[PDB]
């Protein structure tokens, strides 16, 4: 398996 | 033009439901089953209505984190243009609701995972590959563009597949109606325009970079301006630097430049023709624009699921329970949901 890390979203 | 008057039907449509804004559904109905996602203020949750036996994908919000946070006209934001909008590449909004505790947006449920998951385990999209899902963003950001609506999220993490292979658009958390400029910063780091980082002020032109972010990593398998620290990436985006895989071809290399160009005077998509220097693209020659629209091209790729209800195409996430309060939290705020 591959790595797969999701990036979230960012505010202020 | 037959897309000037297309376009002019949906903007009417749209501002109807606009004004259309309630509570068309409770949590009691739903069992929830796996969770689909995790965010900051919540999660996305496969649900299914037990009475009917469909299926959906329910996000929970919590409004006290959301009162928290300031983003409570986001919040509100993302709900009233996800039921007013109608397109074939925006997910539908099945139901919507609020409780003590959360809010509670019900989608229909698009079972064939992140783009970002395929994307990561393929590696990387041919061209073609490449260019089928991104037709489909930029007749999406046409359309949103054309009724003043900027969406500031695109990334992999929110393009779902459909069961033909196509893209279902999800997370409308910063999607707002803008006429001129704004100034929110929010988006995703390896994907926030230039005008964004710097404080400038921007327009619908954000969501144009961020479709030349997502065309490089489609094609390459990584976005063009990574690094360990948010602020890395940040100097990278402003600098106005981009190198492209040699295996990139001159066509998809030209287009990126023009959709990657910090200069908002030369930013494609910004220009006098708007859209059409995107769709004129030679990278794009080879696209019918109406036969993507009304979804006739074959998908290079179709994910397989067994049955509804079915979450392989998801990563595995921790469950937790559903906290709702005894007592009503923020309701003032919340009035409008
Ligand atoms: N309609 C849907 N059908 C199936 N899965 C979905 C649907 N909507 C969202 N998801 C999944 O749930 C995840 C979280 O939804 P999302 O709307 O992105 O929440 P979020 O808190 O705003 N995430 P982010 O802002 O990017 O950090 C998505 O990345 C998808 O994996
Ligand atoms: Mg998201
Ligand atoms: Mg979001």
């Amino acid at each position: 398996t591959r790595s797969a890390i999701r990036r979230a979203s960012t505010i202020e | 033009e037959s897309v000037k008057e297309f376009l002019a039907k949906a903007k009417e449509d749209f501002l109807k439901k606009w004004e259309t804004p309630q509570n068309t559904a409770q949590l009691d109905q739903f069992d929830r089953i796996k969770t689909l996602g995790t965010g900051s203020f919540g999660r996305v949750m496969l649900v299914k209505h037990k009475e009917s036996g469909n299926h959906y994908a329910m996000k929970i919000l919590d409004k006290q984190k959301v009162v928290k946070l300031k983003q409570i006209e986001h919040t509100l934001n993302e709900k009233r243009i996800l039921q007013a909008v109608n397109f074939p590449f925006l997910v539908k909004l099945e139901f919507s609701f609020k409780d003590n505790s959360n809010l509670y947006m019900v989608m229909e449920y698009v079972a064939g995972g992140e783009m970002f998951s395929h994307l990561r385990r393929i590696g990387r999209f041919s061209e073609p590959h490449a260019r089928f899902y991104a037709a489909q963003i930029v007749l999406t950001f046409e359309y949103l563009h054309s009724l003043d609506l900027i969406y500031r999220d695109l990334k992999p993490e929110n393009l779902l597949i459909d069961q033909q292979g196509y893209i279902q658009v999800t997370d409308f958390g910063f999607a707002k109606r803008v006429k001129g400029r704004t100034w929110t910063l929010c988006g995703t780091p390896e994907y926030l325009a230039p005008e964004i980082i710097l404080s400038k002020g921007y327009n619908k032109a954000v969501d144009w970079w961020a479709l030349g972010v997502l065309i490089y990593e489609m094609a390459a398998g990584y976005p063009p301006f990574f690094a360990d620290q948010p602020i890395q990436i940040y100097e990278k985006i402003v600098s106005g630097k981009v190198r492209f895989p040699s295996h990139f071809s001159s066509d998809l290399k030209d287009l990126l430049r023009n959709l990657l160009q910090v200069d908002l005077t030369k930013r494609f998509g910004n220009l006098k023709n708007g859209v059409n220097d995107i769709k004129n693209h030679k990278w794009f020659a080879t696209t019918d624009w109406i036969a993507i629209y009304q979804r006739k091209v074959e998908a290079p790729f179709i994910p397989k699921f067994k049955g509804p209800g079915d979450t392989s195409n998801f990563d595995d996430y921790e469950e937790e329970e559903i906290r709702v309060s005894i007592n009503e939290k923020c309701g003032k705020e919340f009035t409008e949901f």
